[PDB]
RNA sequence: AAAAUGUUUU
RNA sequence: GUGGGACUGGUGAUUAGGACUAAGUCGUAACAAGGUAGCCGUACCGGAAGGUGCGGCUGGAUCA
RNA sequence: UCCUGACGCUGAGGAGCGAAAGCGUGGGGAGCGAACAGGCUUAGAUACCCUGGUAGUCCACGCUGUAAACGGUGGGUACU
RNA sequence: GUGCGGGAUGACGGCCUUCGGGUUGUAAACCGCUUUCGCCUGUGACGAAGCGUGAGUGACGGUAAUGGGUAAAGAAGCACCGGCUAACUACGUGCCAGCAGCCGCGGUGAUACGUAGGGUGCGAGCGUUGUCCGGAUUUAUUGGGCGUAAAGGGCUCGUAGGUGGUUGAUCGCGUCGGAAGUGUAAUCUUGGGGCUUAACCCUGAGCGUGCUUUCGAUACGGGUUGACUUGAGGAAGGUAGGG
RNA sequence: UAUCAGCUUGUUGGUGGGGUAGUGGCUUACCAAGGCUUUGACGGGUAGCCGGCCUGAGAGGGUGACCGGCCACAUUGGGAC
């Protein structure tokens, strides 16, 4: 592994993580 | 996998991906020309390349490209779509037939004239 | 001339140096008689004719001998060396060399003319032509055969591709004879 | 449907003679054209496309006509390109011109289009016309006395007959004694080139 | 567990002739003893026994002797199993397999007992592919 | 002991 | 005809992230011990990369 | 030595167990220590380093069920 | 089918050039031939062993076929030429105009753009687009893989399922071998025959990869049934450990 | 196609009657509580099926024009004569 994979993945799931701790209020008021 | 697992569960072919939706399993398809302009290709190349986006009659609205030197076509104007991708332009998947509808064959061609529907001269 | 040879292929392969690259070419030559010794040989030099002088050299004490049973290969074989597979099998005569360029070319030099290759696994031309060799090195002549198992040659192989060796060694008396 | 133009121009880029001898073949080491003289690679397609060009040249056999010729040998069994020169042999053109009583195949294929032939009785103008065993062939009885038949009448004697032909030349009757061999034809091409050609 | 007895011989001869073992054994069935018979009157073997237990005195013990010619050269090229377990393949008289363009020997058990496919090919009778020997 | 960066030629 | 559901297409102010493009701005997080070894799960924090805690990994190393 | 006499193997779905962090109720809280406050360094330092320091780390009962949960190598068997 | 043979003086003209020439090119000119198709004109069917009491009766149809005449004439285009991929140069243009299926080409010496000469592949077609299969073993039954390339579930228990050590007997479901029936024709493979050849057409056979019925075989798989202990589990004794 | 997990109440079976060329929940009355389904019922999507056709070394993959066989339909829905 060159350790590059896992970086991007690693820069995917902090943006998502990040999207919902900053759209989570909404998502319980109306979704998931 | 063993021959059990194949039992249960088969192979699966791939989705064979379609290159030209907007045709609807048709060679060519007639559409208007809502708007006619010029792009700037992608890097490394560089130039003026002329399209146009055109509302075939599937009611879908692509980009065509106008292969040759010469151009006469413009808003609302009639015009034959045929496949065919420019590798240097995103997003053009599309190529307008010359010398078929109100698109007319490029004026000095002698040599691939068919290509661009130009007539042969006596 | 005497030994017939193909150019299988040529690269151009450099080593990265302070000023630059220095560049190099590698050259695969396939060397038979056309009758059933057959060698393949690596060449490294600055030049292309170098290169290719130095593979056709190294190949010549390379010759290994085929079973050809009447212009034809003995009986299927399946070869691998690295990752280069390559399926042989025999074909009926006029069939041809129904081959691919590497392996072709390694048929070609080592005589046979009616054979089936396919090549399966990568295609890069030395790993093919290796794998070529080594499915041709597996190849098992029908005498000796029979001495491995200690039988004779008309109990243990098929009466068709004895007769047909006899009728491929009647041509080759024709030929000789003619001269 | 028919090749009319110059038949030396395409015996140069071939590099063998298609037809004829001591003519302007005396340019023969290279093809036609402004780049005639440079040096070449000749990959295998090129090598294999060179003899089926060859054969197609030198019979006069357009390319789906030769097509259909390949698929009829390669289903027949034996040798495929012995049984390909067989059948370009059997065309009823080459039969004339290998009797004799042609100068070349373009001049056969003129006499036996314009019907000035009889295949055992019946009137055949087709070229292509495949001539079977024990066939008698005869000139048509108006067209005994053509200046190209009084010419190979003239002529034949030294050009060679095939063993697989008998010609009794002054009557006009080329009798079919058997459908050749490979020994038979002469070697001027590659028909096993041919053949691994027609498969990739 | 063990599941294919027939397989495990065949892995034992392929690994003691690549070993280049003289002799290999192993627990014996009357198809194995059969296998081992046709074996060696198709000359793969050099000889083969059957013997009765005596060190673990549990149940009769196969013995396959191999051949190797002169300059210590291998007498078996390969041999597979065919109707596996998993998979089980079954030839009729016509569509009986060649092995190594009929220079090796499929092993086929028919109605009539073991015999090697030129044998059934002889009686037009086919049957379960067990081995492809050659 | 901390001590950043290096557009678009043809 | 009346009524209440099920499924689904278009569209939607506003809003979210994705892809590509200036040869834009802000830092330098990673690749060498990348100058605080990196990464995995999780937690909180921060313009942004990221920072830190807890446990883990070597796809790190010092010194043997 | 004894007993049973193939009772074996694997196992979709399912169920359980599952580091640490986290969550709920109650307890506990020395040390450590996210967050935080201050001091330094710096062009800036929402960091490294320093002084403090709350959750947490601990206990009871639940929940969560994820890890580079890695030998990055599924289980069973025979042979070399 | 658009011609065939001969024709060097290797003519002019284009194009290229090292200004020597080379090339188009036996190509042309020129000479001698032939008349398929087309055009003109004559003859002129089979299909009807039909039908009709007879007389009479062919839509196709003056059709096919065929005699005569004309003139070498009325009859060649399309794509491509950087690599894969058969076939290269000059001029124009100057990251512009444009090309491209991928790699890429064009920034002043472009075999990749445009034109020209030359060439190559095909030819009454030639290209482009669309779609399918192939190449692609790139869903791998034939015929692939999972330490690091994409891929071992975090781990175990366990249900259905898949799978099964040695051996006796028996059943004959799988399996194997005959027989009968069926698998229309056409297609397809192949042997003969007819259209001037071919395509096409007729005819004999094969194929129709199965299914049903029936008669056999019992090695293997399985069912039924009985043994054996070596796999597995248990008893008794011994025993290690941050379970 | 599981990002459709429950479906069915003349439904499943029984007895008597009726009906029909004819067997039959085809229909009816009464009795019983069945029937189908993770080996995918029910629902959604698409589609006339085949002899064949194209491709492929084969295994397969794609397809269902002409021709031939079966089915369905004839302005849409229903109905009988
Ligand atoms: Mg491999
Ligand atoms: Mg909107
Ligand atoms: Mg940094
Ligand atoms: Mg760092
Ligand atoms: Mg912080
Ligand atoms: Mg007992
Ligand atoms: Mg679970
Ligand atoms: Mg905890
Ligand atoms: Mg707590
Ligand atoms: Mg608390
Ligand atoms: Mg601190
Ligand atoms: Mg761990
Ligand atoms: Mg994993
Ligand atoms: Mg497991
Ligand atoms: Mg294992
Ligand atoms: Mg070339
Ligand atoms: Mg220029
Ligand atoms: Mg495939
Ligand atoms: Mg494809
Ligand atoms: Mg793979
Ligand atoms: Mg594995
Ligand atoms: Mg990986
Ligand atoms: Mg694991
Ligand atoms: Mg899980
Ligand atoms: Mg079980
Ligand atoms: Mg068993
Ligand atoms: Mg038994
Ligand atoms: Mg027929
Ligand atoms: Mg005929
Ligand atoms: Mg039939
Ligand atoms: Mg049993
Ligand atoms: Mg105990
Ligand atoms: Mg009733
Ligand atoms: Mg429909
Ligand atoms: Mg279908
Ligand atoms: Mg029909």
């Amino acid at each position: 592994g060159s350790v590059i994979k896992k970086r991007r993945k690693r820069m995917a799931k902090k943006k998502h993580r990040k999207l919902l701790k900053r759209t989570r209020i909404q998502r319980r008021r109306a979704g998931k | 996998p063993t021959i059990q697992q194949l039992v249960r569960k088969g192979r699966t072919d791939k989705i064979s991906k379609n290159k030209t939706p907007a045709l609807k399993g048709s060679p060519q398809r007639r559409g208007v020309c809502t708007r006619v302009y010029t792009t700037t290709p992608k890097k490394p190349n560089s130039a003026l390349r002329k399209v146009a986006r055109v509302r075939l009659s599937s009611g879908i609205e692509v980009t065509a490209y106008i292969p040759g030197v010469g151009h006469n076509l413009q808003e609302h104007s009639m015009v034959l779509v045929r496949g065919g991708r420019v590798k240097d332009l995103p997003g053009v998947r599309y190529k307008i037939v010359r010398g078929s509808l109100d698109t007319q064959g490029v004026k000095g061609r002698k040599q691939a004239r068919s290509r661009y529907g130009a007539k042969k001269e006596k | 001339n005497e030994y017939l040879e193909r150019v299988v292929a040529i690269n151009r392969v450099a080593k990265v140096v302070q000023g630059g690259r220095r560049f190099s070419f590698t050259a695969l030559v396939v060397v038979g008689d056309g009758e059933g010794s057959v060698g393949v040989g690596y060449g490294k030099a600055k030049e292309v004719p170098a290169a290719i002088a130095k593979a056709v050299e190294e190949a010549k004490k390379h010759f290994f001998k085929v079973p050809l049973v009447g212009r034809t290969i003995t009986h299927p074989v399946i070869g691998e060396k690295a990752a280069g597979v390559v399926m042989l099998r025999p074909a009926s005569p006029g069939t041809g060399v129904i081959a691919g360029g590497s392996a072709r070319a390694v048929l070609e030099c080592a005589g046979v003319h009616d054979v089936l290759a396919k090549s399966l696994g990568s295609s890069n031309a030395i790993n093919v032509v290796h794998a070529t060799v080594d499915a041709l090195q597996q190849l098992e002549e029908p005498e000796e055969v029979a001495r491995r198992r200690g039988k004779s040659v008309e109990d243990i192989a098929p009466a068709a591709m004895l007769r047909a060796r006899k009728e491929a060694d009647e041509a080759a008396a024709a030929a000789r004879m003619e001269e | 449907a028919r090749y009319t133009g110059p038949l030396t121009k395409k015996s140069r880029r071939l590099g063998t003679d298609l037809v004829g001898n001591d003519k302007s073949f005396e340019r023969r080491p290279y093809p036609p054209g402004v780049h005639g003289r440079g040096r070449t690679k000749d990959s295998e397609y090129s090598l294999q496309l060179r003899e089926k060009q060859k054969a197609r040249y030198a019979y006069g056999v357009l390319e789906k006509q030769f097509r259909r010729y390949y698929e009829e040998a390669d289903r027949a069994q034996g040798k495929t390109g012995d049984v390909l020169l067989q059948i370009l042999e059997s065309r009823l053109d080459n039969v004339v011109y290998r009797a004799g009583l042609a100068a070349t195949r373009r001049q056969a294929r003129q006499m036996v289009s314009h019907g000035h032939f009889l295949v055992n009785g019946k009137k055949v103008n087709i070229p292509s016309y495949r001539v079977s065993t024990h066939d008698i062939i005869d000139v048509r009885e108006k067209s005994k006395d053509l200046p190209p038949i009084v010419i190979a009448r003239e002529t034949f004697e030294t050009r060679d007959v095939p063993a697989w032909l008998e010609v009794r030349p002054n009557k006009g009757r080329i009798l079919v004694h058997q459908l050749p061999t490979r020994d038979q034809i002469v070697i001027d091409v590659n028909e096993q080139a041919i053949v691994e050609l027609y498969s990739k | 567990t063990m599941t294919d007895p027939i397989a495990d011989m065949l892995t034992r001869l392929r690994n003691a002739n690549q070993a280049y073992h003289d002799q290999t054994s192993m627990p014996h069935s009357k198809i194995k003893a059969g296998i081992a018979g046709i074996l060696k009157s198709e000359g793969y073997i050099a000889d083969y026994k059957v013997n009765e237990p005596k060190e673990g005195e549990v149940g009769k013990t196969l013995t396959l002797t191999l051949k190797y010619g002169e300059n210590r050269e291998r007498s078996i090229a390969g041999v597979r199993r065919i109707s596996k377990p998993g998979l089980r393949v079954y030839a009729k008289s016509t569509a009986l397999p060649k092995v190594l363009g009929g220079l090796g020997i499929a092993i086929i058990s028919t109605s009539q007992g073991l015999l090697t496919d030129k044998q059934a090919h002889e009686k037009s009778v086919g049957g379960e592919v067990l081995a492809y020997v050659w």
